[PDB]
């Protein structure tokens, strides 16, 4: 669904390294991937 | 911390050994723990 978007960031918990990893590579060409679990992470990772 | 989680888990990983058995390479699946993340992926837990 984030593809369909346009969509050409996003933010997952670290936890979930493992599932995404598992989809076929041409599903996730394109995107730029930002895997997280501490919440200041993401402070960084939006605003500045 | 009942066990029916694990029996699932060795489950999965028998029935993937007769898959390798009755078509595939080996005759006689080793598992070994280096092995294992082929067998059933990546690490679900680890942040306890």
């Amino acid at each position: 669904a984030a593809k369909r978007a346009g969509v050409t960031c996003i933010v997952l918990p670290a936890e979930n390294k493992k599932d995404f990893y598992d989809l076929a590579a041409f599903i996730t060409e394109g995107l730029e991937v930002h895997f997280v679990e501490h919440y200041r992470e993401i402070f960084d990772i939006a605003f500045p | 911390s009942g066990v029916r989680n694990l029996q699932k888990q060795v489950e999965k990983v028998l029935r993937k050994s007769a898959y390798k058995i009755v078509s595939g390479e080996a005759e006689s699946v080793e598992v070994t723990p280096e092995n294992l993340q082929d067998f059933v992926g990546k690490p679900v837990f680890t942040v306890e």
